[PDB]
């Protein structure tokens, strides 16, 4: 319905969305609130049926399959600490749908 | 998933005052940025004001800064626009808008876009 925030550790944040199938164009954006400022980490646009992704930033690693699409940031460090929002947009066909999850705070430390 | 419904728009005399209510029907929070837009009779969609919900930070269009003010109270979960000293150039259809977007672009005065959640609109006629 909306994006699924995931976290990998023992250091990655992962948005997971299941496309309706009708939708042929999908954009997953990852933003971050830290120090009184919200910021785009990265975005990626997915052509369903062509199973092809277009990453708007090099920092992230987008991946596509038949139904489900995935956008990942890896190697998070102390300064990457902040609130992480998954955003999901159904571009084409209409209707346009937007799903913004409540953020999931990430705290990182490096001994 | 968020819904928006504007209200308070209507007939007013030029030089008058009016405040528009936008009742958000979802979960807004810190990361969200909410704003007001207007569509002039002939001209397309213009951004009048925006807020970074999290911060106090606000943006205002050159035409309306010092006359228009934009307000929010988490308690009610509703965005407000106070329009003070109206004009023949203010008369338009005022649309409520909300989206989680970079702060620099939210307050940058270039927000615009067809993306984000939008209200049904409310008609504001002010003239004669």
């Amino acid at each position: 319905h909306v994006a699924q925030p995931a976290v990998v550790l023992a250091a990655s944040f992962v948005c997971e969305y299941a496309s309706p199938g009708k939708a042929t164009e999908v954009r997953v954006t990852v933003l971050r609130q830290a120090d009184s400022q919200v910021t785009e980490v990265c975005a990626a646009t997915y052509m369903m049926g062509n199973e092809l992704t277009f990453l708007d930033d090099s920092i992230c690693t987008g991946t596509s399959s038949g139904n489900q699409v995935n956008l990942t940031i890896q190697g998070l460090r102390a300064m990457d600490t902040g609130l992480y929002i998954c955003k999901v947009e159904l571009m084409y066909p209409p209707p346009y749908y937007l799903g913004i999850g409540n953020g999931t705070q990430i705290y990182v430390i490096d001994p | 998933q968020v819904q928006l419904v504007e209200s308070g728009g209507g007939l007013v005399q030029p030089g008058g005052s009016l405040r528009l209510s936008c009742a958000a029907s979802g979960y807004i929070y810190s990361a969200y940025c909410m704003g007001w837009f207007r569509q002039a009779p002939g001209k397309g969609l213009e951004g009048v004001a925006a807020i970074y919900i999290g911060g106090g930070s606000t943006y205002y269009a050159d035409s309306v800064k010092g006359r228009f003010t934009i307000s929010r109270d988490n308690s009610k979960n509703t965005l407000y626009l106070q329009m003070n000293s109206l004009r023949a150039e203010d008369t338009a259809v005022y649309y409520c808008a909300a989206d989680v977007i970079p702060t620099e672009t939210c307050l940058g005065g270039s927000w615009s876009g067809p993306f984000g959640y939008w209200g049904q609109g409310t008609l504001v006629t002010v003239s004669s």
